[PDB]
């Protein structure tokens, strides 16, 4: 009947509970059968049956409000979400997606498709500010959980909601993609701090696809071309290799077929 | 600034035909969900037809089902309502309504006047005999 569901709450959130969540998500996003340079590859979009296409991440807070997010298992990205009797979807880029998302939350009373997409550029201009000016951590997650919930009742406005998306995507999608960003959130969560992300986190987000390509295109682990990146102090450094990334990126989109038996 | 203007209204006889047009401007039309409603005096405002942002998914009030056809030209920034076998019941002021927030609205919400932020001035449809 329903796609797989992962449960998480911000109530009593520890570093432990957060990490065992993000791990459980990763468990559902990939089998782990496709692993290249030690890194799990996301299932290939082409030929993928609609019934394996999405996963469900349910989020609740101390107020006991809950929302369920839909993640595409091919890009590990949020395509929409449900709160109570209403379901909301980001504007599809093509016919094929538009079809796919009709297999989600089919029992919901009301179904809305946004006139806008869920890409960062779009969300930033709606919420009124950049990812860098938007804070993260257990507290900003609790508020976003609520704002998404009360949107269906008219309680939430657009910029506030947009910002709420930016937060959850990063804390969940981005967190699942990168063990590094998972660590950045662990930090925040552990001490109950809240802070906007640094240039390193942001650039990693912008670079996910390209890294995925280079890695699967690599020659015995060596890139054909480097990818620019920033550390926390916003200074650039170039990545010519794989072994650097293994501690960083947890999942990869599917660029091409796996490698030969050798390595 | 978003604009909604309906034309094509008038008077016809039971069985007669009409072609309705809404001229929309401003905003991004090609990404906006759209519908037609109607209201007769003394009567509550009733849903008529809805159409998503792409060419096709569409819903009708069953009284009008098969008699009426809603369409849109996203290049022309235009919405259309075709009314063919016309009845005295169909007499009412017809309004076009836009949602700039939503590309598509289905399920219960699709019939609710509340879910659409922009409305047109309206055009009168009277049917005789």
């Amino acid at each position: 009947k329903q796609y797989p569901i992962i449960n998480f709450t911000t109530a009593g959130a520890t570093v432990q509970s957060y990490t065992n969540f993000i791990r459980a998500v990763r468990g559902r996003l990939t089998t782990g059968a496709d692993v290249r340079h030690e890194i799990p590859v996301l299932p290939n979009r082409v030929g993928l049956p609609i019934n394996q296409r999405f996963i469900l991440v349910e989020l609740s807070n101390h107020a006991e409000l809950s929302v369920t997010l839909a993640l595409d298992v091919t890009n590990a990205y949020v395509v929409g979400y449900r709160a109570g009797n209403s379901a909301y979807f980001f504007h599809p880029d093509n016919q094929e997606d538009a079809e796919a998302i009709t297999h989600l939350f089919t029992d919901v009373q009301n179904r809305y498709t946004f006139a806008f997409g869920g890409n960062y550029d779009r969300l930033e201009q709606l919420a009124g500010n950049l990812r860098e000016n938007i804070e993260l951590g257990n507290g900003p997650l609790e508020e976003a959980i609520s704002a998404l919930y009360y949107y269906s009742t008219g309680g939430t406005q657009l910029p506030t909601l947009a910002r709420s998306f930016i937060i959850c995507i990063q804390m969940i999608s981005e967190a699942a993609r990168f063990q590094y960003i998972e660590g950045e959130m662990r930090t925040r969560i552990r001490y109950n701090r809240r802070s906007a992300p640094d240039p390193s986190v942001i650039t990693l987000e912008n670079s996910w696809g390209r890294l995925s390509t280079a890695i699967q295109e690599s020659n015995q682990g060596a890139f054909a071309s480097p990818i620019q990146l920033q550390r926390r102090n916003g200074s650039k450094f170039s990545v010519y290799d794989v072994s650097i990334l293994i501690p960083i990126i947890a999942l990869m989109v599917y660029r091409c077929a796996p490698p030969p038996s050798s390595q | 600034q978003v604009q909604l203007v309906e034309s094509g209204g008038g008077l016809v006889q039971a069985g007669g035909s009409l072609s309705l047009s809404c001229a929309a401007s401003g905003g991004d039309f090609s990404r906006n969900a759209m519908a037609w409603f109607r209201q007769a005096p003394g009567k509550e405002r009733e849903f008529v037809a809805s159409i998503n942002w792409t060419g096709s998914g569409t819903y009708y009030l069953d009284s009008v089902k098969g008699r009426f056809t809603i369409s849109r030209d996203n290049a022309k920034n235009a919405l259309y309502l075709q009314m063919n076998n016309l009845k005295p019941e169909d007499t009412a002021v017809y309004y076009c309504a836009r949602s700039t927030v939503f590309a598509e609205i289905t399920g219960l919400a699709g019939y609710q006047s509340g879910s659409y932020d922009y409305w047109g001035q309206g055009t009168q449809v009277t049917v005789s005999s």
